[PDB]
């Protein structure tokens, strides 16, 4: 059965700053608290509601929800990104139970492109939480002609693999002879796997700056082909793009592995290089790291009575 | 040459 209904003492809260930050490791906490009914037994159900505009995974390619620890309950994540949480026998027996709970959650790429006041909402029945937050993406790095932003995504810790999008010339200028080398970033022992048979790089022209998103998140002119992409250096990729200019962005989107046994994380440099109209000859780089948070859920429970 | 960063966070 669903019992969401006949929880009671139920609290709901949002814990983030004003603004949140999704690329300088920003999240939010969705925190929780309820009675059980003495009368819930094993099997019984309740549903945590979450908004379009966050997801449970950030980063990372997906998320376990904190099973609720005395096992009280074990969740799972639905098709709409609601949470269900289904009682253990734990409930059989005991009377007066409570529990409390937190997810970290994070904004979500497509539903949230753009910087700007995001009113976030979250719940269990009727009992729910809302918060509204400015969203703030920031901006691109830049170093006289030279621009780069990148993000990853979808680090995939059972398959050992990640995304990473960059953009390339965001800000439209123009680049003599433009060059890009994606490398790990000194001194984190990154994990990443940098060559032929662990990386695969696409790369697309943009007409207008216009149509990117601020969150990065990116729906694949495909340009490849037209590009010069090789592995010229331990754990190191370049692409080199008629004239020997560019003068639109571009996107760089990169399928690659990570190292399961290395001692650190997904921890990325990309370079840009390349003259302005004076042949100067400059560099501009742009780091991608992560942070990995987790939730938690805990519940206490009393030995019903028992006739004497 | 000049660096900036971002960072970003996930789920363990």
């Amino acid at each position: 059965t669903d019992i969401t209904n006949q929880l009671t003492n139920v609290t709901v809260g949002i814990d983030s700053g004003t603004t949140v930050y999704p690329h300088q490791a920003g999240y939010v906490k969705l925190n929780y608290g309820f009675s059980v009914p003495n009368s819930a037994v094993k099997g019984d159900t309740f549903k945590i509601t979450v908004p379009k505009e966050l997801n449970l995974n950030g980063v990372t390619s997906t998320a376990k929800v904190p099973p609720i620890m005395a096992v009280l309950a074990n969740g799972v994540i639905d098709s709409d990104g609601n949470v269900i949480y289904t009682f253990t026998d734990y409930v059989n027996t005991k009377c007066d139970v409570k529990a409390t709970l937190t997810m970290p959650a994070y904004i979500d790429p497509e539903n949230v492109k753009k910087t700007g006041n995001v009113t976030l909402a979250t719940g269990i029945g009727s009992t729910t939480a809302n918060k509204t937050v400015l969203v703030d993406y920031e901006k691109y790095g830049k170093f006289y002609n030279l621009s780069i932003k990148g993000t990853i995504d979808q680090i995939d810790k059972t398959n050992n693999t990640y995304r990473q999008t960059i953009y390339v010339n965001p800000s439209g200028d123009n680049v003599i002879a433009p060059v890009l080398t994606g490398n790990l970033k000194p001194n984190t022992d990154s994990n990443a796997l940098i060559d032929q048979q662990n990386t695969s790089i696409k790369v697309y022209k943009v007409d207008n700056a216009a149509d990117l998103s601020e969150s990065y998140f990116v729906n694949p002119e495909d340009v490849t082909n037209s590009v010069n992409i090789t592995f010229p250096n331990p754990n190191q990729y370049k692409v080199e793009f008629p004239d020997d200019q560019i003068t639109t962005p571009y996107i760089v989107v990169v399928n690659g592995h990570i190292d399961p046994n290395s001692k650190g994380d997904l921890a990325l440099r990309s370079t840009l290089y390349g003259y302005n109209s004076n042949i100067i000859w400059r560099s501009m780089s742009w780091d991608n790291e992560v942070a990995f948070n987790n939730g938690s859920g805990s519940g206490d429970g009393i030995d019903c009575p028992v006739v004497p | 040459h000049h660096l900036g960063g971002a960072k970003q966070a996930g789920a363990v």
